Parts: C-alpha cells; structure tokens; sequence
DNA sequence: AGACCTT
DNA sequence: TAGACGCGGACATCAAGCCCGCCGTGAAGGTCT
C-alpha cells in the first residue's frame, strides 16, 4: 500500500484578521504601530556560567550590571477608543471526496469508498460541530482574549435567508458544547456545513466578526515574522490598509486555531493541531509517535479494514471511530499523502 | 582580467579565492601558468610545498566530480532534490525577452554533497588560457594538448596515471538525468492547444544567478537579500557569495493613479478580488508581482469549473486591474517531517517573500448568453500562487456580464487601479533593464513564460500524464496603462501562443 | 536538579502607560505638551582641560574656557493657571506563573508545577502579594514626580467588582507603613482578589489606577527618555491629535516589581532580577559566587519540597520568594 | 550510525 | 460706462556646538562509509 504519489487538497481555508480602532462618536480608523528601543539588563545563563558551573572569571559583578539595548515592535490601544473590531472570514468545500494525485485504482477507489461509507453511518455531525465551535468562540484571536473584559461574535452566513446570527459575551454565557446549541440558529448553521461536505461542488461561506472591549492602553499581540540571519525582535506580519501599516495576525496561524480538534490521543486532554504526527508545540514532544502505532500512516494502511467494519451493524465506536474521527481530519486539511519522498 | 596585477598587490591569500570561484570575472592564465596551476591542485583541504596531493589515488576523488557540473540547479530552492541538467538553451528567443539564452553559458559548478566542496577544485574552474574561455576538465581529455607538459613539470606524475586521464573523461557533456518519482521536483500542465497539455518543470539557471549577482551588488534600490540556511548542500555557487543572493526587488512603492479619466461581446468582470499571502519570488531571480502564469492558470482552471456545467465557455483572453500591492518578509513555518536518522523535526530553514494582491479582472469570452448568479460563484477557485482567493458577500452584486467593454470598465466600483501590458524593448542584458527602471521607478519584472530544454518526451510518472519537459524561466517588463479615451484593447487582453519551444504570455497587440 | 535547553515562562502583572493631562479650574482635561530650547552653558567637563592620567593640558588657557557650550534638550513644565495634573494607567494579574509555557523535559515540568503547588498551601499570597499592591498604592509608578510637591491622591476602580472606587489620600502624613493600608475600609477586599486571580486557574483581576498630582508654580514634569545632537528627547504618543509624553510601559513595570529586600546586605528594596542588579550603584549584590543568585536556587529545587512537607526556617522562607517572584517576571530560563 | 562541511 | 496703479538707496559684525557605556539566547542537514 502507500503508492509512490498520492495527494488531496485542503478543505477549509481562511483569511487574515485585520484590526480596526472605533471611537465614540462611531468612527473607524485602522490600528497602527512603531518600533520602540530599550534598555534591558544582562540576564542570560550562558553570560556569568559556562559550562555545568564554573563561573567565568572575566564577567564580574560589575560587568554583569552594565545595560544592553535591543530594539522591538510595540502596539497597544490608543487613549479614548470605544473597542477594537476584527474582520475574519471563512470558507468550506468538498474537496476531501476526490483526491488531487493518482495512478494506483486500487487506492483510489477504497479511499473515495471510505468517504462514502463513513457519511451515510456515522455522518458528519461530529466534526462539523467541532470546527464551528472554534470559530465561534474566539480560538482565533488565540491571546486577545484573555485580560479582556468581554467580546462578542457576529458571524454572516451564505447562502443565507435570515438575520445576522451573532453570539453574545462568551465568558460568562458561552462556557460549554450545551448553551451553543441551545442557540436559535444553530442547527441551520451546522447543516449548511453538512451539505457543504455531503455535496458534490457544494460551497458554505462565513464572515465573522468581533468586537474586543480591553483596558486602558493595553497592549495588542498580533504575529511575527521568520526571517533568518540593534538586532531588532518582534518585526509583526503586516499589511497596507487605507495606505497605513497595520498588524495582521496571520494566515496560516489562523488554520491553526481552527483545526485544534484531536483529543483522541492515548492520554487526551487538550486538543492540538491536527496532523501526522501530532506534535505539540509547547512541548517538542511528539503524541502518536510513528512506534505507538497511532500516527496517520499506520491508521491510513487499514483503509480496507474499516470497510468490513462500518457494513456490520455492530459498530464499537469506543476506540474505532475514534481511529476514523482522527482519519476523516487529517483528510480535509492534509494532502501530501506519500511514504518515502516528496 | 586582473592576472598578475591582482596577483602581488601585497593584499591577503583568499584575494585569489575569490577570483576563481563564480561570482567574479574571470582571469587569464597565460604568462605566469605554472604558478596558478599549482594553486588549484591545491585548492583540495582547507606553493609546490604542501604536496602528496599530486600521483595518488586523489584522482579518484578527482574525476568523480566532473560528472556532476550543473548548467542548471536541481536543489534550487529546496535542498534534497536528486538531479544532473547540463544542456543548453535549446533554440533562440526574441529581442524583448529576457533569458540565459541572451547571456553566454560559461559560470557551471559542482552541486551534489558537502565533503566534495573542496576536492571539486582543479577540474571545475575556469581561467581562459589563451582564445577561449574554458574550464579545467574538459580540456585535459585528449592526449594533443598543451599546458600539460607542465603536469610534467611537478617530478611526480608518471605515465601511466596519465593513461587514465586519456580514457576516464570521454563523453559526458550533454546528459539530463531526473526521474520524476520519489522525487521534490516541483511541475505543472498547462495546454499546448485546445487538444492537449503538456508537463514541464522550472529550474533555475546558475549563469543567471551569477550574472544578476555579479552586478548588482552596490546598487540598494534595486537589490533584496534572500538568506539560505545549508549553504555548502546548494552547491559553490550558494558557498561563495554564502547565504545573500542579490535579486532585482520591484524598484519603488506602489503608487495608485487614478484608474480611467473618461467622460461579439461577451465581457464578464470579476470585482476586487483580494488575495492573503501569495508568493512574490516568482522567478528564481526576481521579487515583486507574482508570475503572470500564475494569472493564467487562475483563469484557466476557472473556465473548466463552468465546463463542468456548460462545455462551451472559451474564455478565449483576460486582464487584470491592480490595485494594490505590497511585498515584504513574513517566513514559511514547514511542519515537521521524518528525518531520516531517527528523529522527527522540521525541514531546512529559508527566507521567503509573500504579497498582497488587490486585483479585478475583465474576461472576453465567446459564450454569447447570461451565465448564471449563482453557480458563477462557486465555481471560482480558491488560490492565487499558493495564495487565498476570496472577495465579499456584498460584492457579489457587482459580477455581470457585458457586450461592450467600454463600458465594462465603468462597474468596476474602486477607481484607483492601473492597467498592465509588456515594453517590447530589446533587453540583451540586466544592463538594459536597470537603465529602463531607473527613468520610470514605476514597472515592474517577473516571469512571463517559459522556455523548453526538450522535445518534449513521455516520461513515466508525469503529473497527470501527459508529456514532460524540462523550462526556463522568461523575464519581462510590465506597464501601466491609464486606457484615457484612444489605447487599443490589444495592448491588453493577453494570450497564450505556443511558439515550439517557448510559452511566453503576451498581449495580442505583437 | 538539572535545567533543560528549552525553559520559558510569560508575565504574571502586565502594566501600561502612563498618560498625562492637565485639569483647569473650569473643569476641563486638555493634554500635556513641550518644547525645545537650546541653552548655553559652560566648559566644565574634566576631560576638557586635563590629559588621561595626566597633568593639565596647554591648549585650554584662561580664555579657552570661558567660552559657551549651545546644547539642545527638551522641556516640559505645567502651563500657568492650571489647577493641577491627572494621571492613567491599568495594570492585569493572571496567573500564568501555575505551569511553564515551553519545557522540552517532562521532569523539570512536574518539579516546577508542584512546587509552586505546595506554595499555595503552606506559605500563601499575603506576603507577595501585599507588596505589589503597595507600590500601586503610594505612587512609586510617577518616580520623580511625587518629589518637590504637595500632595498627590490616588484612586482605583477594581475589576470584577461590585461596590464603590477605592481611594486613598494625602500620601506623605497618611498613608507611610504597612499598618497605615491596613487600617482602612477597603483593604482586605482587594487583597483576595489578587490572590484569588495567582491561585485559581484561570484567574483575572483588572485594576485601572488615576492620580491627581499638586504641584507649584510652572513646576517642571519629567518623564521617560528614548535609547540612542539633541540631548535629553522624550518619549512620545499621540493623544486627541497632539504630541505628549507618556512615562513608558516598561519603566512602570520596574517601579510595581521592587520588592527585592531579601539579598545578602538588606537595606534598599530593590528591583527583581536573576542575579540582582543595581543601579544607583553599579554592582550586582546576589553574584553567582554568593550563592544567592537565581540559577543556583532553581537548581536546587528538589531540595526545598522536602522542607516545605514544621515550618520552614528564615532563609528558605526568603529564598522562596525570591524564587517565586522570578517566576511572575519569568523570563526564559535556558541554559546550554 | 557518523564523518564530512564554508562565507 | 472710459481711463491711469511712480522713482531711489543701503539688508552689520562675532564667538562656541562637552561627554559616558552597553548591543542576550534555544530549535530546524544531505550523503557515502
């Protein structure tokens, strides 16, 4: 199994998240930034010891208290604002239905069957719940959020025929799976996601909206960038609005947050970004490791398997659903499908 | 030509090293010979004193690296790609169509590994004996030469390992040598005619990496540094110059005029797309808008997706309308891979360049009719150059279709854009082109086709099967166009024309 | 006790800018404004008429040192007629400090987690937290603005709340000792909830400072200066369409964090580092060869779980807060 | 598995 | 409703523009033996 090129395409694909200022008498202007240098204090390890001990000889208790300037990127609230707002928009297709690389039959039809078979059994009312929860709540603004008095989300559908559904304060109200779906709206909303996977050529969009009420002069944390060589840190992701510079926060860090989905790892407490591995990135771990057994080529080489067990009635779905939740993931985001090369 | 004069100014050792490594012009070992070819035989470890590098089996280190010279660079950008391309360009080009057509191919060097960097001295280097500019290696292969009585010259070389160096180089210089899979070649399909397609893969010419390096390194307008991180797995030519590559950045900031000053069929616009994170380096040697195949491929597998529905849409033509752009650094995290030893981390760091498109565009189709409101939105893709393609909800009532394109650049709802054509300027050298760019400070360069190595073959892991070749990448200029009352529309509205060993895209004005 | 090549933690307290205004008798707020002036003044450095190590040079005679030095610097004074100034700023405590943010070793992690655990439980948050709380409450966040005046008062609007402002006043005859906080009406209320944001898991508290400062005749402000002739340029942000200095983002977070008493001499409260620096003078108490230094307590760590499990002494108690609060600062603990 | 590897 | 809007002459000299010190670290190799 494992042919020699074998690749899908992408699912779900958002935009990045541009910032805007609102005042009180309701104008908007958009948030900006400048660099900022400072005097920091000789503060590393690696400066007063060497190696396991041994104090260097030549840094003493005066040379350690000199100053070092380094130069950073700074961006905060300015003084009598309303709020912040973030613009955001989403998008779903169908792609995972079709792969995008062939030339072994015998895997391409067991992994269009696949699909065929785990949507008519146990259909896509598990995952299509589990992506909109991350939007929903505010997992895209990933540290905005915190020390934050509150925020709200206003989501546009389409194709649509009804009021902006928009969510209100979602740290108190919004707490668990429940009280999302004790919502008005939100059984349409999952459906239209549904028939978005279920569809051949079939499209869901929606435009997604803040609003961020934060303290007086706090900062603002958007992405970095990675470039590699006052040696200046924190250079922010930037785009050009109304001919102004202005912080971005990403765009594949927003793919990020919204795939945080897999629990179904042998210890499972926190989601993490979905992929083959399963690393975390807090750690350098890696959970399902390539010897657990776990990791998505030893799940994918049982593709005929999970044929000759979703036709029998009794289906555990204690650890083997689980097997093809984890499965079914990895295929709307993945698509580099290919053992020893490329 | 700096042979003697460069020789003893009483400077510093390496003022020699970096004379024969690629990156510089070149010298002319004709009066002092003896002198210079001790140097490159010793040249191997990093005069006529730290020898026993002479009749040994150094030779069998020393012939292996013949083999691989690479006109062409297969690990360029990324670093594991298994590949040896050594052959020219295959035919002639136009007058206003940059290529490594246009410049002579006399820079090649050693890209396979990083023990071999050193000991790939004294065959790959170039010194111009006494008519020709000319290499080491493939002259020393036939017995009727001179400057090889000076072999004879170092007491050490007997002959019978001259009776090796008759045989072993024989016949070598023409071959290609890529298979397709398990292979990190990148390759595309784009058709040849209504009938068929055909498969080609990019590469990136080293000739053209040193010549725009090579003069371009004291002017900062024109110039934007991209950094490598294994600069010893690129080959010599990433070694030497290590990390910088020097690359043609886009001249100025973006300015935006105003659009239009105004008072068949079949035209269909496409309001204000808005693209997040395309890529910018679009040739191996440019930085700025993004290829113009990009903008065809766009187009292309957008009238398939209404074929899907109607099978005679014929987009026939398109045109784009930018209005805004910006390009800067932002990096590309790659997750991670399995290793190789036994571990799991990311692959090798770069830099890259990624840009922001506001663009509209204007399609002349031949489908005579309404198209629909609803299934003309969803069969639009959804990428750019690796880039996202999305629009609005509110601007979706803006899509229509028309019959006259004068006033089809009325509903366009922004009105601060700029037009784009081709300069048909001959542009012989880089020379050509800075001079152009420093009278405007306002057009831009990219890649505007392609240009084949081959026939082209039936090779058996072609992406999607068809037929696959081997191209170059075709430099061009760009314009603007305020289209006021009297510009043509053939200045716009290009095409694609397959001219038998070159895609170049055009306007159908030529 | 080995540390990792990887080790991280994010702030605990995070404070902003200080922004200025000035209040008119009308009862109307505009903001604060300079200027530059040039000056002239004299020859009067030692590097001017001496040589290095040296006798008296002979290019600067009797006259050659009576001549003018022009310098340009910047100036910043309260206008005349005002009635006095007004101050803003707003500080967060969560509590971040509970787990590492990047670890790379599973047996460091479960060192550094159980010991801030058994902090919880057996020395609590009275005595760190009482402190950062005092520094807000008495105006060390102005610096030099607090010298040469009258009487400055402060006033805090706590977050989550429900009741009225906090208020303190008359800050040099009023509130001086640690009993003068004490004895208050609303004191005890906001000490559990900077405790209860550090302990709890997920725990926010939102404080949003204001001052009020008196002081005479165009007396003279002084705020932050930039890193780099102009000597003496300030640092600006723009508010409602001027220019106006702000007293910085870092520097109030160095004036919230000196409560560093606990270092081999004692005398000065000092701002909190790894190794302890000073500068009034340019010396480092607590060197790596004391022994007293962070690097050397953290390696250590296992030894003060088996202390902590009768009370601990003086010294271990003393070295516990001053390992827990580096870790609120925390500041990528890497080594090797 | 590890030894090689330059501006 | 018809018109016109002045000549003639100078824009001073003189000195000077200080020093102090610093510029953090962890992670990301292909290839032959």
């Amino acid at each position: 199994k494992l042919p020699t090129n074998l690749a899908y395409e992408r699912s779900i694909d958002p935009s990045d998240v541009c910032f805007f200022v609102v005042w009180p008498d309701d104008r908007k202007t958009p948030l900006t930034y400048n660099s900022r240098t400072l005097l920091g204090q000789m503060e590393a390890a690696s400066l007063a010891y060497d190696v396991s001990g041994q104090p260097i000889k030549s840094a003493t208790a005066e040379a350690l208290a000199q100053g070092n300037p380094h130069q950073v990127d700074f961006c905060h609230v300015p003084y009598g604002a309303s709020h912040i707002e973030c613009s955001f928009s989403v998008s779903f297709s169908s792609e995972l239905r079709q792969p995008y690389k062939c030339n072994s039959s015998k895997v391409k039809q067991t992994l269009v069957q696949l699909v065929e078979l785990y949507e008519t059994k146990i259909g896509w009312t598990e995952l299509a719940t589990r992506y909109l929860m991350n939007i929903c709540n505010g997992k895209w603004l990933w540290k905005n959020t915190r020390k934050a008095y509150c925020w709200n989300i206003v989501l546009t559908p389409w194709p649509w025929n009804g009021e902006k559904v928009g969510f209100e304060d979602i740290r108190t109200n919004y707490t668990s799976r429940q009280d999302f779906k004790n919502n008005k709206n939100w059984s349409a909303i999952v459906e239209m996601i549904k028939t978005a996977f279920s569809s051949t050529d079939g499209l869901a969009i929606f435009e997604v909206r803040a609003t961020l009420h934060l303290p007086t002069n706090a900062m603002v944390r958007p992405s970095q960038v990675f470039t590699e060589k006052t040696q200046n840190s924190r250079v922010f992701q930037s785009t050009t609005i109304d001919g102004e510079r202005s912080p971005i926060l990403g765009a594949f860090k927003t793919g990020a947050a919204i795939a945080t989905i897999d629990d179904w790892y042998p210890e499972a407490t926190e989601p993490l970004r979905v992929g083959r591995f399963g690393v975390h990135r807090e750690d350098v771990t890696c959970y399902r490791h390539p010897s657990t057994g776990k990791d998505f080529f030893s799940i994918l080489q049982q593709a005929e398997h999970y044929i000759e067990v979703l036709s029998a009635n009794k289906t555990p779905a204690q650890e083997t659903i689980n097997d093809m939740h984890f499965l079914m993931a990895n295929l709307i985001k993945g698509g580099m499908f290919q053992h020893k090369g490329d | 030509l700096k042979e003697l004069i460069a020789s003893n100014p009483d400077d510093l050792t390496t003022e020699l090293k970096r004379a024969f490594r690629p990156l510089t012009p070149h010298i002319a070992i004709d009066g002092n010979e003896l002198d210079a070819l001790t140097i490159l035989v010793n040249l191997t470890d990093k005069a006529k004193c730290k020898q026993k590098l002479r009749d040994e089996k150094w030779w069998a280190s020393c012939i292996n690296c013949v083999n691989y010279r690479q006109s062409h660079n297969p690990k360029f950008p990324d670093i594991r790609s298994e590949g040896v391309i050594r052959t020219q360009a295959l035919g002639e080009l136009p007058s206003f169509l940059l290529s490594s057509s246009k410049i002579p191919p006399y820079h090649w060097s050693y890209s396979h590994d990083s023990k071999y960097v050193n000991k790939s001295a004294f065959l790959t280097n170039e010194f111009c004996w006494d008519g020709e500019i000319s290499c080491l290696g493939e002259l020393l292969k036939d017995a009727d030469h001179p400057l090889w009585n000076t072999l004879k010259k170092l007491g050490c070389s007997q002959k019978t390992c001259k009776a090796m160096a008759k045989q072993l180089a024989d016949i070598t210089l023409t071959t290609i040598n890529v298979t397709l899979a398990p292979n990190y070649l990148t390759q595309i399909s784009l058709p040849d005619s209504d009938t068929s397609y055909i498969s080609l893969s990019p590469v990136a010419s080293l000739s053209m990496q040193s010549h725009f390096h090579q003069r371009l390194q004291d002017e900062n307008r024109h110039s934007a540094i991209t950094r490598f991180s294994r600069t010893t797995n690129m080959g010599v030519t990433a070694m030497t110059c290590g990390g910088a590559f020097r690359m043609l950045k886009s001249g100025a900031k973006f300015s935006s005029p105003p659009h239009h000053r105004l008072n068949n069929g079949s035209f269909l616009v496409l309001p204000n797309i808005r693209v997040c994170g395309a890529t910018a380096l679009s040739s191996p040697v440019t930085v700025g808008i993004p290829s113009l195949t990009a903008f065809f491929g766009f187009v292309h597998a957008f009238e398939r997706n209404i074929n899907r529905t109607t099978s005679s849409f014929r987009v026939e033509s398109f045109a784009i309308c930018v209005h805004q752009l910006h390009v800067e650094k932002r990096g590309l995290t790659a997750e991670f891979v399995e290793k190789g030893d036994g571990t799991i981390s990311a692959p090798a760091t770069r830099d890259d360049w990624q840009c922001d498109v506001v663009f509209s565009l204007i399609l002349n189709t031949n489908f005579a009719q309404h198209i629909d409101q609803d299934t003309l939105v969803t069969s639009l893709p959804k990428r750019l150059a690796r880039g996202s393609a999305k629009i609005a909800i509110d601007d979706f009532k803006h899509i229509n279709s028309f019959s006259t394109l004068e006033t089809a650049i009325e509903s366009l709802p922004i009105e601060a854009g700029r037009w784009l054509s081709l300069y048909a300027q001959s542009n012989n050298n880089l020379s050509d082109l800075l001079a152009a760019m420093t009278e405007d400070h306002q057009l831009m360069a990219s890649c505007v086709g392609y240009h084949l190595l081959e026939e082209p073959k039936d090779k058996p892991n072609s992406l999607r099967g068809y037929k696959h070749a081997i191209a170059e990448c075709i430099i061009g200029l760009i314009n603007s166009i305020t289209f006021s009352s009297e510009t043509d529309p053939n200045t716009i509205f290009w095409s694609l024309k397959n001219y038998q060993n070159y895609l170049v895209v055009q306007p159908r004005s030529i």
